[PDB]
């Protein structure tokens, strides 16, 4: 019962306090901040005709895919800014998109509880639907490609399930969290997809083994987006209370909090850079923001979006960041 | 299944001419560019004409400029080609070619069965005409061009075909560094600027054929001399 | 069964709390940023940008 | 369990209603994902002003709709869209209008249970919840138990807001 | 003075009678969208109407 | 606007 | 710039396809059914 869990709840807090007393994440205070990194313009990709919620890059940092309410999934390339696949979409109420690591498949999901899989490389000049994924009652909040065959996606039914595109079935079910699950972020090791659920608690999961090893709490309001640090030693979680945090893996606790007095909005998307020193943001004031994770200070502010951003992505080789604004504009800032 | 069987050209006479009809099956014709290729009984391949998607762009060869007319029927999924005042040099067997153009695409990846009809351009020259080969050996085929094919975008325009005896050629390597779909990983190519080579290891019995190399920079589409293997 | 599931799940975090770091987590992120500072092109402008 | 978009066309205008509700998630996470809509339709059961939720045992069936209706109109997302009101099963309501006192829903109401009179008070109680009503319009309708002629009203209701929306941007209004 | 007398007389009776045409067209087209539905007609905007008003005026200048 | 104020009424295409 | 020119030509064609679908999507009215269930929603959708 809850009486037994009370002792366990207090026991883990004592261990967390011991780690919190060892360091303060500000012992150095001499990280030599770069300063003004104001990347301005030179990318004004257009083509959509409705609101945009997702924008995912490729492994080669060449192909960019975005999903909109118009029911048209479009694949873009930043270099030549010309549309390559203006493929149609069965569901108009979509909220996420995914791009295969091998550059062969894309995924879409929305309020219809369908995770459609499309094969880009087909010997017919037109993509087809690989199969229809069903089994969720909530909504495809965020979808990612675990590999070329196995994928992991979120749902609005507090259930994250691994999928098998070969035949179609939920190999594993992770229905062990109360709030709503909003987004997930994978790992280069292809083993961790820590959640960004609505109840302000990030729960870690293990691929092919249903279990939770650590839960990260300490956020107010809701959580809308989550990222993952490149080396796997930490990750950043974006809450809806205009606050950000950096949850370390070994420390398993919050060590930094990024929030200014004047700003009160929320985070809709967050993503690290290659080095991880500079962290981007998703503030809802019709503009994006960047925070320096080294000096714990704001590096700069960039704007130019008529509507507030909804998606954000950093290329795997850097030197390009895209913003999925609610307006039908995607800009790669450089 | 993809079928590009073409019906049309046969016995003709000087002055009189007649048209071609290439029928599509198993694929979307409206989203593909289409090409025609001549093969003389004693010579190699040759460009004829090209129709883009939606008939938005029209091209013709110098030898048939103002003489041949190209047209397509997207609803009928059939491709036509009008001919006027056929000459003796036009006596050759025609090819129907399927192609698409986008980032990462594989142009000239499928060819039709084929029917039998009875200066500024970049010069494609192959110094070798034939090579005796044995199973299990390694052979290198060198293809050279009069103009460098390396564009500022960082990609070159090289295409390779293998002439099976009695059927249509098949694409092997496109852009000199990408293998076509269905082609084994054994086939490979290398080059820089104008000295392009193709490397084959562990020769098999089926590997016998004639290799042709093309260029696509600008648009003087010409075929190579052809090396017999 | 909800109470039983909650208590059996709680011991996993307590058991995982044994593998805990005091200062390695902070040093690991700082070392990674410094080591990969040259590789990252966002912090330092480059003259050979692929998106001009 | 997802939403259902039904098609129906009348008088040379195509309509695509969205049956959103089966969704049992936050809803708010996709409430904003249902904007740009010209108008919304709110269905109210007239013969529910007495019924009380058995599980809650404290919240009335009609009073529960009052909280939902107030939240929908008062949010910042739906400030630029009109409201269409539908009343269902008036035959049972008319039968219960005297059988069950209007007080059961409106204790303050003390007027004769006469349908015409009661229907008037409950209709006026729908629109007095929004803080701002200058840019908000409500098109109340009574429909029917079979609702054979309700298609004409919704066709006229959208036409009123289609013209109004166009004039707002053009500055003519 | 003689040069702009022809310009002055032509433009004044063209500016006055072109704004009325745009106003009548804008009202008629907006109320003429009964056949269509839930869509915003093009060229009806405060910025676009000024430009289209000068298009008819500039025709007289030519 | 001036001679008879206090009206300030403009209406849409109202059929009822 | 040969294949790039053809790629731009394909982009222009599918740009028109997206453009023409914009009017069709905008030519249809959108209505949202709201309220508690079993309150008459069946009689207005059948």
């Amino acid at each position: 019962l809850r009486q037994e869990a009370e002792q366990l709840k207090n026991q883990i807090r004592d261990a967390r306090k011991a780690c919190a007393d060892a360091t303060l994440s500000q012992i150095t205070n001499n990280i030599d901040p770069v300063g003004r990194i104001q990347m301005r313009t030179r990318r004004t990709l257009r083509g959509h005709l409705a609101k945009i919620y997702a924008m995912h890059w490729g492994t080669d940092s060449r192909l960019l895919v975005s999903a909109s309410q118009d029911g048209k999934l479009i694949i873009w390339d930043s270099y030549t800014t010309n549309k390559v696949h203006a493929i149609p979409l069965r569901s108009s109420w979509v909220m996420t998109c995914a791009y295969a690591p091998s550059g062969n498949y894309v995924a879409c999901g929305g309020l219809d509880n369908i995770c459609s899989i499309y094969n880009l490389k087909t010997r017919e000049g037109n993509v087809r639907v690989s199969r229809e994924l069903a089994g969720h009652t909530g909504y495809l909040s965020c979808c990612r490609f675990l590999d070329d065959n196995q994928i992991v996606t979120s749902s609005g039914d507090t259930t994250c399930a691994l999928w098998d595109i070969e035949t179609g079935q939920q190999t594993t079910t992770f229905t062990g969290h109360t709030g709503d699950v909003m987004s997930l972020s994978l790992a280069p090791d292809t083993r961790l997809f820590v959640s960004g659920a609505c109840d302000a608690s990030a729960k870690l999961w293990d691929v092919r083994e249903g279990m939770c090893r650590q839960t990260f709490t300490g956020h107010e309001s809701d959580i809308n987006a989550i990222c993952f640090f490149p080396n796997g030693n930490a990750f950043a979680t974006g809450s809806d209370d205009a606050t950000c945090r950096l949850f370390d893996l070994r420390a398993d606790q919050e060590l930094m909090t990024y929030s200014h007095d004047n700003i009160i909005c929320g985070i809709t998307s967050v993503s690290f850079s290659k080095s991880g020193r500079l962290l981007l943001a998703g503030y809802d004031d019709f503009n994006c923001n960047v925070w320096d994770a080294l000096k714990a200070d704001r590096a700069g502010v960039l704007a130019g979006h008529d509507n507030r951003v909804s998606c954000l992505g950093v290329t795997d080789d850097g030197m390009a960041v895209a913003t999925g604004s609610w307006d039908s504009f995607l800009k790669i800032w450089n | 299944d993809v079928q590009l069987v073409e019906s049309g050209g046969g016995l003709v006479q000087p002055g009189g001419s007649r048209k071609l009809s290439c029928s599509a099956s198993g694929f979307a014709f409206s989203s593909f560019g289409m090409h025609w290729v001549r093969q003389a009984p004693e010579k190699g391949l040759e460009w004829v004409a090209y129709i883009s998607s939606g008939s938005g762009t029209i091209y013709y060869a110098d030898t048939v400029k103002g003489r041949f007319t190209i047209s397509r029927d997207d609803p009928k999924n059939t491709l036509f080609l009008q001919m006027t005042s056929l000459r003796s040099e036009d006596t050759a067997m025609y090819y129907c070619v399927r192609s698409i153009y986008y980032y990462g695409s594989s142009p000239f990846d499928f060819w039709g069965q084929g029917t039998t009809l009875t200066g500024s351009d970049i010069v494609m020259t192959q110094a070798t005409s034939s090579v005796p080969v044995t199973p299990g050996e390694s052979v290198s085929i060198s293809c050279r061009s009069s103009k460098s094919l390396l564009h500022s975008n960082g990609n070159t325009y090289l295409y390779w075909f293998l002439q099976r005896p009695g059927q249509s050629p098949q694409l092997l390597i496109y852009r000199m560094s990408n293998l076509a779909s269905g082609v084994p990983d054994r086939f490979s190519g290398s080059g820089s600027g104008t000295a392009f080579t193709l490397t084959i290891s562990r020769l098999e019995a089926e590997d016998v054929g004639v290799y042709y190399c093309m260029q696509h920079l600008e648009y003087p589409l010409t075929f190579g001399a052809g090396t017999k293997l | 069964i909800a109470q039983a599931r909650k208590l059996v799940e709680q011991l996993k975090m307590e058991a995982n709390i044994d593998r805990i770091k005091v200062s390695k987590a902070a040093a690991d992120l700082m070392a990674y940023c410094e080591a990969h500072a040259k590789e990252d092109p966002l912090l330092t402008p480059v003259p050979a940008s692929e998106n001009p | 369990t997802g939403i259902v978009e039904t098609h129906f066309t009348f008088k040379d205008l195509h309509f695509k209603m969205f049956d959103v509700g089966a969704q049992r998630s936050e809803r708010k996470k996709w409430i904003h994902c249902f904007e740009g809509v010209t108008a919304i339709i709110f269905c109210v059961a007239l013969s529910d002003y007495d019924l009380v939720l058995a599980e809650d045992e404290e919240m009335n069936r009609m009073h529960a709709s009052m909280k939902l209706f107030d939240s929908i109109c008062n949010n910042k997302w739906f400030t630029d869209t009109s409201i269409i009101l539908f009343l269902n099963k008036k035959d049972l309501f008319e039968e219960k209008i005297k059988k069950s006192p209007l007080t059961i829903c409106y204790p303050e109401y003390a007027g004769s249970n006469t349908y015409e009179e009661a229907a008037a008070y409950i209709q006026c109680q729908f629109e007095d919840l929004n803080k701002r009503k200058d840019t908000k319009e409500i098109y109340t309708h009574f429909t029917c138990s079979t609702d054979t002629k309700n298609v004409q009203f919704v066709f006229d209701a959208v036409t009123d807001v289609i013209i109004k929306n166009n004039l707002k941007d053009c500055g003519l209004f | 003075v003689c040069t702009l007398r022809r310009l002055g007389l032509g433009t004044a009776f063209s500016v006055c009678y072109s704004a009325l045409l745009t106003k009548t067209n804008r009202i008629a087209r907006i109320f003429g969208g009964a056949r269509e539905g839930a869509q915003r007609p093009r060229f009806i905007s405060p910025a676009s109407q000024v430009a289209i008003c000068l298009a008819l005026i500039s025709g007289q200048l030519l | 606007i001036l001679f008879q104020p206090q009206k300030n009424v403009v209406s849409h295409r109202a059929p009822t | 710039s040969a294949e790039d020119k053809a790629a731009v030509e394909r982009s222009k064609m599918i740009d028109r396809n997206l453009r023409e679908d914009g009017e069709k999507a905008a030519r249809e009215v959108k209505l949202l059914l709201l309220g508690a269930g079993e309150s008459g929603k069946n009689t207005i959708v059948k």
